């Protein structure tokens, strides 16, 4: 039973980059399946496995972001690169152990507080 | 009256002095009165799965004109 | 022929010499281990040796039983806002340290798993509540299984999965499983990557991570209280112990050296210094 | 009696041959030596394509420096030979292939000349990652360097690039890259060119794995790794140098799966 | 039915015992074992590989290349010693990090012949003898060339043949020793001399390096399974 | 009467077991089963019969 | 031939006698003890004797389970100051008096050691607060080896360490070494010192306490209760019970007179008066 | 089907009337149908470390100069 | 799996039991005990050993030397005794302290023969003889010879054989006695009377010791084995 | 591999029908590995004092005189 | 889990001899090796194993002071000779049973309470 918490999030401009930082209860990745599910209310951006490889993004944001692994510490990241004022949204973080349904924001069981991101429109 | 019967080993041990070499057997008892009561075996056969398979009147011979 | 307790040879005896015999010259070039026993240096007596290499057997190195995982759960009040706690623990050695030291001397292995379940128990509150003799349930979802959701849903009914229902303050649990391993033998380490990178495809599509595979992943374990909810939050620790029984092993390596981390070969940094002080001219 | 020495030898496979007169004769890995999938231990059931010859061949990968501020050097396999003549295109070829290697650490100086060179023979030499921010993150391009391969380090560096890492191996060479003690690696199946006594290096290497026939993109069976046991020095010069070359020939090969194209992204 | 009784002993757990228990999945298909090629079937087999010490550990030269690397000179005659060691196979720093060490870690009482394999790394046209040797223990540690002949050695030529092999038999009062450091069961004092010096012709490097490679006899042998130190998890 | 000891796994349901155990009717008649058609033995029976495999999986 | 359950010498019938063979004279200077039986000094019946020796033997003089050590553990609530208490004991007989005293009429000997564990528990402050069975963990860490630094490090995974997992209120713990002395024989006594000091190093470095060695050093064992911290105190006692079995001894010693002090043969003053008053000329 | 093995005596009893000397087995019996639930013989071999002490293609003789 | 039923004795541990138990070592390489000489297999041989008897245990003489001279004289003749003593070789002061006594302790019933040997220790110029007795209990303790005369003694001449020898039979009413000091089992009396004197020419000392040893014949035998009193651990 | 031995006994049962009289034996099983877990047999020999009551070199007589 | 005191420490003037006392719970030598670490804040003096012998002392020291075992009451003295105002330090007493780590303050595991010793410069 997992514990997720968003954190190493804020406000930056546009063009940037910024991280965000996933850490998690247990016995983490053993619930399996981390994500990144942007949006004000609900959007996915990326979906990992805690084994094999196994990365995938949303057609939205491919080829501009990563999710990796830290099974040491228990923390999945994000990074968020060339950033637009559209991508200023409410970061949050999940898991369900089923090995699938990463195309569905009500199938998981686990899901943290959040972080705001702020991509501010300097330039 | 005990019934041994053999294992199928798998893993086996560093050893043909006991274990995994020589046929590795187990005792069996039965303590009471019911077949029900019984344990499962589970040296079950196996069957041709013809009857599901081919379940023609005629014979199939896998490489001739099915239809003929 | 030779077994595990029998003596080992018996030291001959040898005496003066002056000959065209060379025992004592080598040349570590030849990757060959120079072959010297006692009565080649030093003239030695006639020794009825005893001494068997019997505990030293690759089955008696691993005969003990290590603690694989700590899996907590527990049993809140029915009136608390949060959820009873299961746990869903990836089966694996790695976690801890030492049974994955001592695993680490051999490339490959073979061996037939027997588990053990020593669960503990508490209270928590500060209240004197009472709490009755609990059950626990310890279920074996393999890969791609249904696991589960709640504490009580659908899952558990476990109609094919092989599950272990303990009754607090009795001997033990304990199960037997065989080589699960979906090659010869299980790889502590795999030199590779699941999927190949492609031309036509995308970073992304073809990225994984390295040294890992399906090898080394077998299913989880989902444990529960399968008692309800009581009057006073009553938490609960599952300890794990593995013992690898029949075995066999292929190809040595070095122990690790420096401090664990990650599940892969990977080191942190600090920790790199196994080592100590000592002088090269001084006993 | 006829002059048969350990030190002069002769190997030969197809339409290669190479030949040496200071060896340290040569090292048959594990006792076992090439051999074909037996029908017992098979796993696939199509036929299998055994090139022999066409395959089983001398391939001479490029050549590096060794100076003294030289820290070590890592080949895999089959990596290295991922771009060798048919041994090459059968693999990319295949799903599933197994072949066994005869790695000849060729490394001549002089009666003037000192040191020693290390050449291992890991069997899944997993090396190490490069940050202490993402475990198993190194990518596959840097993974497999090919024929111009992977080098040591003297001194542990992590990566603190978070937005664009590098993803490669950060092997220490006094770790063997793996986190293990050096001087415990002589238990591999190794040799020793020490100059003075011989001047080249020969293990033959079976196929070990835990599968009994596997793909070979994407794994890699046995690792050749060459550190500097013994520091070069030469007379009384500051800058000394001699070239290493390695010349891998695969034994016993075959091929299952008979498939279109692989073409991975390198780089 | 059968009248039973208990006995101590009941319900306990023991993590080194040995017994039978059910299964967790009845008639799994159990794949069969290949011959992989290279299968153990004893530590002793490991530890009877050379293993190169790691000798000089001193300050600077710890944990790196520099640590295997016991240097030699042509400087003229001295009964100094090149490298003193303690036969501490399991507790010495400088032979607890060897293959040797690290299999006796994990026992108590380690017994039989070890055997040190020192090899020349010096050019062609190097020569010398050296005297390393090995005294039993429970007096003074030689620091003399002259004290440490009085002992066990082998007088070493360089040569053609660029390895040689002394090998300290076992002379112990007990039937095995303590793996660790302590007088009663103590091993002695390892010893390297020179016996002429070096000698080195124009244009030849004046220093050069010596490696060690430690293991063990067919009559070595280890008991009493235990725990190791050299590595530990931290939270 | 025999001395006897307890092992780890003293009570303990395995779902997965198979030990014998006592009997709820005992003596019940049992009815003799007759010999109807088509009679499994294994799951890889009814596997090596052909499926129609439903392809198009399109949203309409 | 001679067994322990046999019938001892049978009294022979004896008559009168004036001979020049004399029974009743000896010399006690010889070192040899006179053996003098029944018809030697008074004329003696027949006597088809039926007492044994059985009870006697060397096997059955040992065969009762003594205490050798009592170890404190406890519980305490998670909001306390102080640390869990888990006990680590030096493995010997020597702590106590009688199993040692028994062990001394002996210079040396061999046994498989058989041990036993009855723990008991309590609570101890004044609440009517709850625990449930507790689980208590017997860890024995052979010399050099990890000894623990908290009731919850990395040690207690115990990978190579046989332990004992107890759980409160059930048949007492029960385990088997054989002989694992470092000799042919454990030596109760020992003349000597582990070091010889010097002439060319100083007093402090060749400093040795005499009477000590390696020899009666085994290891120490490590005692914790598994569960975690309770809302309620709980102590904890572990008692170990030592039996010797399968026994040979060598070389006897008269027995201990006075009151012990310390491992050493030493003596404490003021307790150097073993025997009483009786006078020379009273029964 | 009960397996009787022997015994490598360690201390022995002051007998040879049944304990220490007459040889001392032990007997086994299989409760389970699985390989896998089988005790740990403990009866394994021994090999010789010829594959990793001498890897090499040419026979080694201890008493000849190695590289000729 | 099979039928069975707990009887009464299951959870309890006995401290005399003898019951097999699982092992903490498995595998664990014995070493060969080899042949040390001198070894025992029953107490009863410690017990056979001559023990000398303390004596003497007067306020004065007590825990120290003298509690093992038995000091005669040449005094004129006399029917007093040297030494009275009581056969509670497991409970008087006198013989609970010596070797014997010491096994009997362990026991609750000793049964057999005991054996008194006497060591004269004056110059040999000195001669005598001496009524060494043994009276059976239920009666007069005598403090005359006159009645020690009167029952199992032997009469004892000093000279060349410096020792003697009285064997007291076992007899008794119970098959065995308590090691304690009851009536019902109780021993007897042991009493040493002069002959006729003790004989010295001039220049000669006049008073000398004797030493009393105490052991056991061939068969002596005991049971029920207990704790001694002996010793004591406080606090 | 059972180890039947015998007993001696003491309060004879008014039995020799099955108790007392006829010979009462017992049966032994071993359940484990080792030596050391083996129970005590308790059947254990028994010796001349010898080597502590007549420690002499030359051979005694308890008729004849001591010191001759 | 043993537990330590210092005891018998104090004021004595320049020249003299002072004795020190460490008394421990238990099971005492049990936790095995005890030393003596002066040090107004943190260095060691003495070292001692509860087994064999087997002194060693501080450079500082060396010959002037001495360690000594009464395994019967539980414990561990500290002669101190010819004491000199550089000695008026605040000593402790320690325990690790790792029978190694003598030159590592931070090495051990148990500790007491400590005694103040004042070597007064009065000559
Ligand atoms: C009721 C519980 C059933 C448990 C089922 C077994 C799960 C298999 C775990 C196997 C662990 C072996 C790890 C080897 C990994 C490797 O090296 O590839
Ligand atoms: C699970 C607990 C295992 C216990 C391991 C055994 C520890 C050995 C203790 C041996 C005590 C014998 C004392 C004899 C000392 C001597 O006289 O030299």
């Amino acid at each position: 039973q997992v514990q997720l918490q968003e954190s190493g999030g804020g406000s930056v401009q546009a063009g940037g980059s910024l991280t965000l930082s996933c850490a998690a209860s247990g016995i983490t990745y053993c619930m399996g399946w981390y994500r990144q599910v942007r949006g004000k209310e609900r959007e996915g951006v990326a979906f990992i496995k805690t084994n094999d490889g196994t990365t995938d993004y949303a057609d939205s944001v491919k080829g501009r972001f990563t999710i990796s692994q830290n099974h040491a510490t228990k923390t999945v990241y994000l990074q968020m690169n060339s950033l637009k004022p559209e991508d200023t949204a409410a970061y949050y973080c999940a898991a369900t152990w089923r090995w699938s349904c990463p195309l569905d924001p009500e199938g998981y069981q686990y899901w943290g507080q959040g972080t705001q991101v702020t991509v501010s429109s300097h330039h | 009256g005990a019934q041994v019967s053999s294992q199928k080993v798998g893993a086996h041990e560093n050893s043909n002095r006991a274990y995994g070499g020589s046929t590795i057997n187990y005792t069996t008892i039965n303590y009471y009165r019911d077949s029900a009561s019984n344990a499962a075996s589970k040296q079950d056969f196996s069957q041709d799965p013809s009857k599901f398979t081919e379940p023609i009147k005629d014979v199939l011979i896998k490489t001739a004109p099915m239809l003929n | 022929a030779a077994t595990s307790r029998d003596a080992l040879p018996n030291t001959e005896a040898s005496g003066p010499t002056h000959s065209k015999e060379i025992p004592a010259l080598t040349a570590v070039e030849t990757g060959a281990t120079n072959p010297l026993v006692p009565s080649d240096t030093v003239q030695t007596r006639h020794v009825v040796q005893h001494r068997s290499r019997s505990e030293s057997s690759i089955e008696s190195f691993f005969a003990r039983g290590a603690c694989v995982t700590i899996m907590t759960v527990d049993n809140p009040a029915s009136t608390t806002n949060k959820d009873k706690l299961f746990a869903v623990w990836k089966i694996t050695y790695k976690d801890t340290v030492q049974l994955r030291r001592k695993l680490e001397f051999f490339t490959y292995s073979r061996f037939d798993m027997e588990l053990t379940f020593v669960v503990t128990a508490n209270f928590t509150e500060t209240n004197n509540g009472h709490a009755l003799n609990q059950v626990y349930q310890i279920m074996y979802v393999p890969p791609g299984a249904p696991v589960p959701e709640k504490w009580d849903d659908y899952t558990w009914q476990t109609s094919s999965n092989p599950s272990i229902f303990y009754t607090y303050g009795t001997a033990p649990a304990r199960i037997s499983v065989p080589y699960v391993g979906i090659s010869n033998a299980y790889s502590h380490f795999y030199d590779g990557f699941s999927k190949v990178p492609l031309k036509d495809q995308s970073a992304a599509l073809g990225d994984s991570l390295y040294g890992a595979a399906s090898l080394n992943d077998f299913g989880i374990l989902a444990v529960r209280v399968v008692n309800d909810h009581n009057p006073t939050k009553v938490t609960s620790k599952i300890r794990v112990y593995l013992k690898p029984k029949h075995i066999r092993v292929w190809c040595p390596r070095p122990p690790r050296a420096v401090a664990y981390y990650g599940p892969g070969v990977d080191y942190k940094d600090g920790t790199l210094t196994p080592l100590s002080t000592k002088d090269l001219t001084t006993y | 009696a006829c002059g048969y020495s350990d030190r002069v030898l002769q190997l030969t496979l197809g339409n290669s041959t190479i030949t040496t007169q200071e060896a340290a004769n040569s090292v048959v890995a594990y006792g076992r030596w090439p051999e074909y999938l037996r029908d017992s231990e098979a796993n696939p059931v199509d036929q299998p394509t055994e090139p022999d010859v066409a395959a089983c061949r001398f391939y001479t990968l490029d050549t590096v420096s060794w100076t003294k501020e030289s820290r070590g050097w890592w080949w895999k396999l089959p990596d290295a030979l991922r771009d060798m003549g048919l041994f090459g295109q059968n693999m990319y070829y295949h799903y599933l292939g197994r072949s066994g290697y005869t790695v000849h650490v060729q490394c001549n100086a002089s009666k003037f000349h000192q040191g020693a060179l290390g050449v291992f023979a890991v069997p899944e030499m997993c090396l190490a990652g490069d940050s202490n921010t993402t475990t198993m993150h190194t990518s596959y391009q840097n993974a497999n360097p090919g024929e111009k391969g992977g080098t040591f380090t003297g001194t542990f560096t992590p990566d603190n690039n978070q937005t664009s890492p590098a993803r490669r191996f950060c092997p220490v060479d006094y770790l063997l890259g793996n986190g293990t003690l050096l001087g415990n690696a002589f238990v591999f199946p190794h040799q020793i060119i020490n100059l003075r006594t011989n001047n080249c290096a020969t293990l033959v290497l079976p196929y070990v794995n835990s599968l009994s026939i596997d793909s070979m993109v994407k794994h890699n069976n046995w690792g050749i790794a060459i550190l500097p046991l013994a520091p070069l020095n030469f007379a009384s010069e500051s800058s000394p140098e001699i070239p290493i070359t390695l010349t891998i020939a695969p034994m016993c090969c075959e091929f299952n799966g008979l498939r279109n194209i692989t073409l991975p992204r390198l780089q | 039915g059968l009248p039973v009784m208990n006995t101590p002993g009941s319900n306990q757990y023991l993590t080194a015992d040995n017994f039978q228990s059910p299964c967790a999945l009845p008639e799994f298909d159990v794949t069969p074992p290949i011959d992989i090629p290279g299968e153990v079937k004893n530590m002793m087999e490991l530890a009877e590989i050379d293993t190169m010490i790691p000798f000089d550990l001193s300050a600077t030269k710890k944990n790196t290349m520099e640590m295997y690397r016991v240097r030699l000179s042509d400087k003229p005659h001295t009964d100094d010693p090149i490298l003193c060691l303690s036969l501490s196979p399991a507790s010495d720093p400088r032979l607890s990090h060897t293959m040797l060490g690290e299999i006796l870690n994990y026992y108590t009482h380690w017994a039989g012949s070890l055997k040190f394999t020192f090899l020349f790394c010096g050019s062609m046209m190097a020569t010398g003898k050296l005297l390393v040797s090995y005294a039993p223990p429970g007096a003074d540690p030689p620091k003399k060339r002259k004290e440490a002949m009085l002992g066990t050695h082998v007088i070493w030529d360089i040569g053609l043949q660029s390895s040689c092999t002394m090998v300290v038999p076992w002379i112990s009062n007990t039937t095995y020793r303590q793996t660790i450091d302590d007088s009663f069961t103590e091993g002695g004092y390892i010893s390297v001399f020179y016996q002429t010096r070096i000698v080195v012709p124009l244009s030849t490097p004046r220093e050069m390096d010596i490696l060690g490679f430690v293991s063990a006899c067919n009559d070595f042998s280890v008991r009493l399974l235990r725990d190791t130190t050299h590595i530990e998890q931290k939270a």
